[PDB]
RNA sequence: GUGGCGAGCGAAACCGGAUGAGGCCAAACCGCGGGGUUGUGGGAUCUCUCUUACGAGUCAGAAACCGUUGAUGUAGGCGAAGGACAUGCGAAAGGUCCGGCGUAGAGGGUAAGACCCCCGUAGCUGAAACAUUGACGGCUCGUUUGAGAGACACCCAAGUAGCACGGGGCCCGAGAAAUCCCGUGUGAAUCUGGCGGGACCACCCGCUAAGCCUAAAUAUUCCCUGGUGACCGAUAGCGGAUAGUACCGUGAGGGAAUGGUGAAAAGUACCGCGGGAGCGGAGUGAAAUAGUACCUGAAACCGUGUGCCUACAAGCCGUGGGAGCGUUCGUGACUGCGUGCCUUUUGAAGAAUGAGCCUGCGAGUUUGCGGUGCGUUGCGAGGUUAACCCGUGUGGGGAAGCCGUAGCGAAAGCGAGUC
């Protein structure tokens, strides 16, 4: 699972595409993520019971992240390195800089 | 143009002939499948070695007459008029040759046999030679020389 | 009928004599189309099995014994339910012996079709130096822009294999397993100049 | 060849292949140890002549362990390259345009057909720990007089071989029956010894029984890792989409049936009738005759509405002619003809058998260098491989064999002839 927790995503493949957001929970099992905006369903609740709108899970391969270079934002697979300890640390690959 | 294409290819006609499937539908080999009606037959089969109790073919007609030769050994012949075509111009005749000109077997014994005329001379080398097979060759300017 | 070498690049590095005998043999549709089913058929498998009544479990009992029903054997006959599959596949070989002759009879067959419409062509190699599949896909390009290809090449020259295997449209073979199959797939036969002297010879 | 010479059974020599390997004891003789190991016979014992460090190991020729290090296994890591516009409906992986990687266009998922979204693949890379297995060092073991000539007849596996009887197995079913094995009696010899070469005898040829050890080619898959399928896809495939469960039997034992909402529960808030169930609005959803009884939803079967006919008529229920009515088509007043289906029978509507109905399942298959005939294809006085070997595949090699090439005769044998 490369999308961590608390990561700028961006959704490409679904109803809400563009829209970027936060990663509030995820799901490294069933490879799911929760992004704070996207697939926003009403759900039918009873007894305060009444319609809730909270967001449901959306497919970790419908995601992807979103580096910042040359002003605006730009989606971007992300890639590994080892620094000099046999330490991997995330790195972008549309910019090739550290994320 | 267009070549040859592996969907291009067809068999011979006559070649393949499209299987007999018995016991589909009365408008073909229908319901006994070309059998008849509750016999013997129309169940099971009948082993050819069986008259219905007379006594077989096989056993009121006598053995045949003698013995057999373990050790008999039986010749791989040549008659003149064949081998007269091998060598239209004569020549010595050896057995391992006769091989490979393909007129005997390999391994075995030659022995020519005199069916036919010969018109040039040979020297033959061979196991064995029949009388007749052997003046012919002999009137021909030839030399019979048996290793046996 | 004589063809040009093509360098690695595309350019004219010779000339080549394709032998009569190999190139210019009689097309026998029946006889190919025969080693070709051959072939296919001896490409099967063949792993597929199924329970008759005496390999399924149970059924040793006679159900029952003037009961009013039909008379059963085993409750593991063909006409019950989960019973005994009757004359079921079992396992089998599909090769077919085809004579010698035959064979290679065929595959020159294929050949001379292909080098009748001007569809054999040789290179003296498939990239120079380093591997890459770019090199291998522009080469065939210039050659050809048919949908199916086929390249003869010695196993030891690594650098031709690992060139064009990745190319969706080539298959690659040895001098000494190339088949009538994939010749007929095939638009065209590109050979390696070492690989078409190895084959001829 | 064998066989109530019936049904049947059925070698060997030798040929081509896979693998390839040889060691040690008993006896005599000397004090459990030495000794010695043979088919050209060898060994012992005595006389004479000459002469007088090295190798093998974890094995069948003995047997362990200690360490150093190499490889493989049991967790893993990295691993290239896609955007825009519109549509779609709800979702772009599909449409159009331009691109990129490729030692990676295997495969799986992602809200519909993805090499570039994800998991991966090509390609590299990795082990504190313990296992398997090499190499080396330590270590262990074996040998350290030998050869020739002559003597001598001392030893060379005993209740055994052979023989008699009764049996078993070998192509051989007890036969003239060899070889091999068993029980009962009788019962040797030691190299001038003995055994076999299909009764038996002689000669000739091979070989040393009554002691042992031995890897490789060979058979198998409960189990583990990775893959494949002109294999199944929920009455199929294992009995089991987990079940040897439920249930049956006292017991050994027998032994089932039940998979599917949607991309996501967003699984229907709220309102009303009702005890509840359930339903009508409403809402979510692309879709609610997709509402957890849920993808598609056939037939038998059961209903509502509707067009036509039907209460003076005898009907294998249909078919020809035909008026009328009506949301070519639907119905069919009246009239002519007309005794079901299958099986089995000389002959069945038959009062002869089988079928209540629908749906699904259920009977001519497979093997073989088998036998035979036909068609076709390749080669053609030749044709062709089997086992097996090499290779990723279907490709190449492999002549051991088999069929054709001369027949007749009981056979010797002769041979276009032969009896």
């Amino acid at each position: 699972m490369k999308i961590k927790k608390g990561d700028l995503v961006q959704v490409i493949t679904g109803k809400d595409k563009g829209k970027q957001g936060k990663v509030i929970a995820a799901f490294p099992r069933e490879d799911r993520v929760l992004v704070e905006g996207v697939n926003r369903v009403k759900k039918h609740t009873k007894a305060a019971g009444g319609i809730v709108t909270v967001e449901a899970p959306i497919h970790v391969s419908n995601v992807q992240l979103v580096v910042e270079k040359d002003g605006n934002k730009v989606v971007t697979r992300v890639g590994y390195r080892f620094d000099e300890n046999g330490n991997k640390i995330r790195v972008a690959k549309r910019t090739g800089e550290d994320i | 143009n267009n070549p040859l294409k592996i969907h291009n290819l067809r068999p011979a006609p006559g070649a393949k002939t499209a299987k007999t499937r018995v016991g589909r539908g009365e408008a073909s080999k229908g319901k006994t499948a070309g059998r008849g009606t509750k016999g013997t037959k129309a169940r099971y089969q009948v082993p050819e070695r069986f008259e219905g109790g007379q006594m077989p073919l096989h056993m009121r007609l006598p053995k045949l007459k003698g013995f057999k030769n373990p050790f008999k050994t039986e010749y791989q012949v040549v008659n003149l008029d064949k081998l007269a075509s091998l060598y239209p111009e004569g020549g010595e005749v050896t057995v391992a040759d006769l091989v490979a000109k393909g007129a005997v077997r390999k391994n075995q014994l030659v022995k020519v046999l005199g069916q036919g005329e010969v018109s040039v001379a040979l020297q033959v080398t061979v196991d064995a030679v029949s009388g007749s097979a052997k003046e012919k060759i002999t009137a021909a300017g030839g030399s019979v020389t048996e290793l046996v | 009928s004589t063809i040009d070498i093509l360098s690695p690049a595309g350019d004219k590095a010779g000339t080549v004599e394709l032998p009569s005998e190999i190139f210019d043999a009689k097309t026998s549709v029946p006889l190919i189309h025969q080693v070709v089913v051959a072939q296919l058929a001896a490409a099967r498998q063949g792993t597929h099995k199924t329970k008759t009544r005496g390999e399924v479990r149970g059924g040793g009992k006679k159900p029952y014994r003037g009961t009013g029903r039909a008379r059963q054997g085993s409750t593991r006959a063909p006409q019950f339910a989960g019973g005994g599959v009757v004359h079921g596949p079992v396992p089998r070989d599909y090769s077919q012996r085809t004579p010698k002759k035959m064979k290679a009879a065929a595959l020159r067959g294929a050949l001379s079709d292909r080098a009748r419409h001007s569809r054999i062509h040789v290179v003296t190699g498939v990239v120079e130096g380093e591997i890459s599949t770019k090199a291998a896909k522009t080469l065939f390009g210039k050659i050809s822009e048919r949908k199916n290809l086929l390249l003869v090449v010695e196993r030891s020259d690594e650098a031709a294999w690992l060139s064009a295997r990745n190319l969706p449209q080539v298959h690659i073979l040895e001098p000494g397993q190339l088949n009538t199959y994939d010749v007929l797939v095939s638009d065209d036969v590109v050979f390696t100049k070492a690989a078409f002297e190895s084959f001829v010879s």
